[PDB]
């Protein structure tokens, strides 16, 4: 494709919307492995993976 | 050589074959509360079903 | 003659083939005893085949 | 000594390299899987792997196969493959004609979420996402499907069947005592017969859990416990493969 | 010089599979009497998964009797029933469906039942033209030559537009039919669009998800 | 009893208004020397206006003229030439358009030049249907028995779907064709189509409308 691709994709926690208490967060394009997740006030960041 | 030189003699029964498988209504109902239900669309007008 | 013929030609796979129909008593012979015959060659050059293949295995071993 | 790898199994002694699934995802996915093996009249249904994509709704992709047979010195197995944004409701994913399948190999870069989405490469030549999602699975397919050593065996007919007798492989930290599945167990062919350092083992000899990853897909893992006679297989991350190894290594 | 056509009857299944159907003939003797002798023949036909539409069952030496000329044979003609998902073409399945507009754009799974026991849910690849199909390979009849390989599904597609349409409604059609590609979207217009999503997937005031009633 | 078929080939326009063609016959006459001697005859056919395509003009007394029997009629047979826009279909004329999807659901207006030189306008209705078409009456050919009243122009509609869609463009889209009813919708609803239709109509920044580069 000709559009490049934007680093940091989303990434969900359940199939529906409607579910009460989800998580929710990024997760890198540029570093395969990094992810970012946040519930409310109780966020981390943690990256698993080839250096 | 037996078991490959063996005669058999496969023909069409007059039966269709019926299957053998276990019910699946409960397994199906537990299922269907994953995911969001798409609304079903009315055969005679394209739009959707009235919902809530 | 003719009888000479027959007997030293298919008189011996045909007299199979009729007692293999005797025991199994299928619903139509006739068929039964063609896809017999049939049958009957094509399991002849795969027995050839099958050696072949052994033999080749073990040599290859 | 199993007949087929478990799906808590596989997740369990393969969470350590990220191969993890969504817990929701996880759950939904004990229950589709049978109903998904009797619809399809499949007698074996497992998850194959999971790719990411530019959404955070991957592609969960799980084989199942009927039939398998010796074929011209070559173990084949009818797979059949599928695949799903959630664990609940799957997808049938046909195979890809020649043609396609060499102008998908063109196309690089990770997959978007949706599989309506058409690439344009060169006139101008129009192709599915689902289509270059099937060559990927194709291609680690042929080169990581990975089982133990005589774990198959040839009966009667020429059919590969699992091996009921299947004592362990003795040296499990040994590239020798795996094969790939498309391997005929009288040929003597390995992993070992593959490139000299495509293949990292990992062999924890106290707790007797064997782990084996691929240098040249780097999303491809196998496991293989030796007290309990269990191996299993998952690709996690995207499809794409790892062209410059010897600079890598 | 004379033979008796009959009409045999086959559903899809019968034929997918290998039928082993019994007829009844209604033979005529006649003699010097003014009414003839009729009896009730059975015949066995063996009909082969597969085979094509209009297969021909001659049976020689059977037919009405006249006292002089030996009867001539009897014809067998095989057609199938109708069926209610699929109709055969030469040598393979046509399953002609109604899609609704959004499932052709946004794209979904077409569920069918196959004639074997299967189930199959074919997703729908991309944008699908105003008359095009789509082909599942190794769907279809068996081949009447090798009794392995397979035709290939056909499934014509066809589109359910919208009746009705409001003005907002065309507003976000037209919206989403020119939406500028990624790579030049303002800021505001990305910040709009997450703005739209967020309160469309809502899980209480919006209408992403709804209960039928 | 030998006749002379000569096509006659006439533009849509001719066949409208009615044309007065001049067409060249070249007849032979046979005569004692072994080959033979031709002349040029000058023939003047009338067109009436809207005549049927297979319409025959025959000239009795024209044609090649053996020296014992009266030469044989010769017959002219109209036939239309192609034209860019139009193909007649009997009293009416047919025009195949094709369609982008997002003007059959919104609605625009096609654009067509009749084959009098008056344009013509002609707005979309509904929804067009796939394979679905639209009449215009009273803009066809002339009718061959009265002067005044034609026939009832024809649209073919052939839809254009687009090619590529995006994710967020499918997202819009299934917005778009699940919208719930006016009289159903939130104020959270109402108040999130407020905002995006502010922006996306927004006069410096939104894509309501661009100017082609």
């Amino acid at each position: 494709d000709k559009v490049p691709p934007p680093a940091w994709s989303p990434v969900f926690a359940s199939a529906s919307v409607t579910t009460r208490n989800q998580v929710a967060g990024v997760r890198s394009n540029r570093w395969p492995g990094a992810v970012c997740a946040c519930a409310g006030r109780h966020f981390t960041s943690m990256y698993v993976g080839w250096g | 050589l037996v078991k490959k030189s063996t005669f058999d003699p496969k023909e069409s029964s007059p039966l269709v074959p019926i299957p053998v498988a276990p019910d699946a209504t409960q397994t199906q109902a537990a299922v269907s509360i994953f995911g969001d239900p798409e609304l079903p669309i009315n055969p005679a007008t394209g739009e959707p079903v009235p919902a809530d | 003659h003719d009888t000479a013929y027959l007997k030293e030609t298919v008189g011996e796979a045909l007299a199979r083939g009729c007692a293999a129909a005797i025991s199994a008593q299928p619903n139509d012979p006739v068929e039964y005893l063609g896809l017999w015959l049939l049958k009957y060659v094509k399991n002849a050059e795969v027995e050839g085949n099958f050696y072949r293949e052994r033999q080749q295995d073990l040599q290859k071993k | 000594v199993q007949l087929e790898p478990n799906i808590t199994l596989v997740l369990k002694h393969l969470a350590s390299c990220g191969a993890v699934v969504s817990a929701e995802q996880q759950a939904a996915l004990d229950h589709s899987i049978p109903i998904k093996r009797i619809e399809a009249g499949l007698r074996s249904l497992t998850l194959w792997g999971r790719l990411t994509t530019l959404n955070g709704k991957d592609y969960l992709v799980a084989e199942g196969y009927n039939v398998a047979s010796s074929k011209e010195g070559a173990a084949v197995y009818e797979t059949k493959y599928f695949y799903s944004q959630d664990g609940a409701r799957w997808s049938d994913l046909q195979p890809v004609d020649s043609e396609t399948a060499t102008r998908c190999a063109r196309i690089k870069g990770m997959l978007s979420g949706d599989p309506a989405k058409n690439y344009e490469l060169e006139l101008v030549f129009q192709i599915p996402e689902l289509a270059v999602l099937r060559c990927r699975v194709d291609a680690i397919a042929t080169a990581t499907s990975v089982i133990p050593t005589d774990s198959t065996i040839l009966n009667a007919a020429s059919q590969v069947v699992p091996n009921r007798l299947f004592a362990g492989a003795a040296y499990p930290e040994k590239l020798e005592s795996y094969q790939h599945r498309f391997s005929l167990p009288g040929s003597g062919v390995t992993l070992s017969q593959d490139l000299r350092g495509t293949w990292a083992v990992q062999y924890d000899a106290f707790k007797g859990v064997a782990q084996v990853r691929s240098l040249l897909f780097p999303g491809y893992f196998f496991y293989y416990a030796a007290n309990e006679l269990t191996w299993g297989s998952l690709y996690v991350g995207d499809g794409l493969r790892n062209n410059d190894l010897i600079f890598m290594l | 010089g004379k033979n008796k056509v009959y009409p045999l009857e086959l559903t899809l299944e019968e034929i997918f599979h290998g039928c082993l159907k019994k007829v009844a003939h209604k033979r005529k003797v006649l003699l010097f009497s003014g009414e003839y002798v009729e009896e009730e023949r059975q015949l066995t036909v063996d009909v082969k998964p597969g085979l094509p539409t209009g297969t021909r069952f001659v049976f020689e030496g059977e037919g009405n009797k006249t006292p002089k000329k030996e009867p001539g044979p009897v014809v067998f003609v095989l057609k199938p029933k109708p069926h209610p998902r699929f109709v055969r073409r030469g040598s393979d399945l046509v399953h002609k469906v109604t899609l609704p507009l959004h499932h052709a754009l946004i794209g979904t799974t077409l569920d069918i039942r196959t004639l074997d026991d299967r189930d199959l849910k074919v997703p729908i690849s991309d944008i699908m033209r105003p008359g095009s199909s789509l082909t599942v390979p190794g769907e279809g009849m068996p081949l009447p030559a090798t009794p392995s390989a397979r035709g290939n599904l056909v499934i014509e597609i066809d589109l359910l537009f919208p009746t009705h349409l409001t003005e907002t409604q065309k507003m976000l059609l037209r919206s989403a039919f020119f939406l500028p590609p990624p790579t030049e979207q303002n800021e505001e217009t990305k910040k709009a669009l997450r703005d739209y999503e967020a309160a469309f997937k809502h899980d209480l005031k919006g209408w992403a998800t709804v209960f039928k009633r």
